């Protein structure tokens, strides 16, 4: 999943 | 949530395998600058404007004069009451048959400077290198990283760019490659390791107790790995200096520095  | 620490310590008591999860609370608590929310700045700029591949893409010199002067005041940075209680906590329950994994958000690697030997870095390390080219990750101390970067990195505001040409920034010495060297530092926007989630899934599924210590729980997919675990009915405690927006979803919430409640909750 992609870093926030 | 609850803020019985006897309650807790219950729990404690009886943990076979024991997640720790741990953000910027905690490195802050050693004094490390996180450049998050104060903080506090690098010259003119946070952590959510140079930890980006748009800001390596435009100025790689500037994005290495930041991560170089963070690789430099970890010289004067020691682990925190935090980091020993967790480091301790390991090896005690080690030699009696239990689990105590760190799950951490923080590049600093204090964690491990503190002894913790069961450690997830989530977001990489400041003392890893990864080549641009050909992608290879290495491990990397030296001070300065690169002869040019020598002295550099100053933060105070007004500091000129040291606007280093792209060829004396640190490359890769993999025969025949020499490309550009970036930071080992996962970046927002960007994806984290499958191979480093699965790891991170493994933990998560087999604990049976789990702390989130020092971390904003804004930060994605990090803010997630606690709310998939109360699913199976463990018990979440969450200790920091605030609530966030995901206080209300844990079993038990200690406020306070993660220096100040950790000692007592994991002694
Ligand atoms: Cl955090
Ligand atoms: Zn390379």
């Amino acid at each position: 999943f992609s870093k926030q | 949530p609850s803020s019985s620490m006897a309650d807790f310590r219950k729990f404690f008591a009886k943990a076979k395998h024991i997640v720790i999860i741990s953000g910027a609370g905690v490195s802050a608590e050693s004094g490390v600058p996180t450049f998050r929310g104060a903080g506090g700045y690098w010259r003119k700029w946070q952590a959510q404007d140079l930890a980006t591949p748009l800001a390596f893409a435009h100025n790689p010199s500037r994005v290495w004069e930041f991560y170089h002067y963070r690789r430099e005041v970890m010289g004067s940075k020691e682990p925190n009451a935090g980091h020993r209680a967790i480091a301790e906590c390991e090896t005690r329950l080690g030699k009696q048959g239990r689990r105590v994994v760190v799950i951490t958000l923080n590049i600093d690697e204090l964690h491990r400077k503190a002894g913790t030997k069961n450690l997830l870095e989530i977001h990489g390390s400041l003392f890893k290198t990864r080549c641009t080219s050909c992608g290879v990750v290495a491990e990397n101390y030296k001070s300065p990283i690169c002869p040019a970067l020598s002295g550099k990195g100053a933060p105070e505001p007004g500091t000129q760019d040291a606007s280093i040409p792209v060829e004396k920034l640190p490359r890769c010495e993999e025969a025949g490659c020499g490309g550009l060297l970036r930071p080992h530092v996962v970046w927002f926007g960007e994806n984290l390791d499958p191979a480093i989630l699965e790891e991170v899934d493994r933990e998560l599924a087999h604990c049976d107790l789990c702390l989130v210590v020092g971390t904003s729980s804004v930060v994605y997919p990090a803010a997630m790995f606690a709310p998939q675990v109360a699913a199976r009915g463990v018990p979440v405690a969450e200790f920091n200096t605030e609530t966030t927006p995901a206080t209300n979803r844990f079993r038990f919430h200690f406020q306070g520095p993660c220096g100040t409640t950790l000692p007592e909750a994991l002694a």
